[PDB]
């Protein structure tokens, strides 16, 4: 659906990548439950090869590591969440 | 010029604009051009990251032939809140917005604190912690200062 | 494993929730791709099995819908995002 | 008296509080009652949204028998980052932080400027953009200082 172009798939590895983030900081409040750990693991393996099969087929100068990968996600995440463009690394 | 438009999703929009447009003229071109209206655009610069000032055209906001904006698109719209003096104002909010924030957002558009009145649409208060969805606004509609 | 007490089932229903709207307001600018939109759906659909099964064994007083668990969520994503308890309310 | 700290997962830990008792107290109870040590503990008043000030009693801060806190934990681990005349000096760190804000605190404890080293982890440069977690520093792990 919608009318997504080409590179919506590098933003999703990168929207992804936050949502672990996501996931890993909540689970260090002991408040991630048993299926949603597995989800998180399940989701971790799962994106390091959509990062690595997508990595190859672009230039070594915009190939990103997972961990990389999930500062840009965080980024987008805060600018969804505030709704503000101002709060990818500006708005607190 | 050249300028373009870029969204989270990689698209980028290039909108040829010299002139010394204001930003409701950039929104309105690009709305035209993806199909959103500009009343659902929030727009900033890249590395600036400040959402730009509308009375101001673009040129005075330092960009320049090549510079980049980013457009977030958030499903919402567009009301009117009437004082108790009877003058209406417009707003845009979030359906998921909560009311707190629109109350403090006419606390200071006005100038009051939040703390005095309710807030009630079709005659019915407003819930501070509920969102606006809740209350079914729609395009255009009126929500009332209740002192 | 990391060991969860009572309540992180409930807590992982809010979390995944302000997780989907988190995908929602994404896939709005047409950034979602179609396996992760339809990852979106397959979450949609499995959290409100998960949410009225869980509903039914918790208080009316506490019996919360999807809609209103994604608000949670949003809180508690803006916490976990700016490791700030100060951004839940208007921060 | 005696004071709730909740967090995420819906844990809240009742920890009581009479004369002057210091955050750090708190902190420390707290961690003795979840195993997470002080410092990687995070606490703000429940809705009051400021972060409280450290050395102060929390009596001052508004806090009172039947109040809330609210717990996030953030991780970090601890390392040793080395100078040229070799002693390794201890350092906590977050993964999600920037080399540059490691370099920023390896000047200061060791009072340099920053303008003087590489920061290299397995003889790896460590780049000042990325993040540690980029170059996957562990626990009591050990990373080099290059003149």
């Amino acid at each position: 659906q919608i009318e997504v172009g080409p590179g919506a798939t590098n933003a999703t590895i990168n929207f992804e990548a936050g949502i672990l983030e996501c996931y890993e900081r909540f689970s260090w409040q002991r408040a991630l439950d048993y299926p949603g750990q597995d989800r998180l693991h399940r989701l971790k393996r799962k994106l390091e090869s959509r990062i690595k099969t997508h990595n190859k087929s672009e230039p070594e100068n915009k190939r990103m590591s997972l961990e990389e990968r999930k500062a840009i996600g965080v980024k987008m995440m805060k600018v969804l969440l505030f709704m503000d463009p101002s709060a990818g690394i500006e708005g607190f | 010029g050249d300028l373009t438009v870029k969204m989270l999703g990689g698209q980028e929009i290039l909108v040829p604009l010299r002139d010394s447009m204001t930003v409701s003229e950039l929104k309105q071109f690009i709305a035209q051009k993806i199909n959103v209206p500009a009343f659902q655009q929030r727009l900033a610069h890249l590395d600036s990251r400040e959402v730009l000032q509308e009375g101001v055209p673009l040129v005075l906001q330092g960009l320049r032939a090549g510079s980049t904006v980013l457009l977030v698109v958030q499903n919402s719209i567009s009301i009117l809140v009437r004082n108790d003096k009877g003058r209406s104002s417009p707003y845009e909010v979030q359906l998921k917005q909560t009311v707190a924030e629109l109350k403090q957002q006419v606390c200071q558009k006005e100038r009051v604190q939040a703390d005095q009145f309710w807030l009630s649409f079709e005659g019915r208060p407003m819930d501070d912690e509920h969102p606006l969805e809740e209350y079914g606004l729609m395009k255009g509609c009126t929500v009332f200062m209740n002192l």
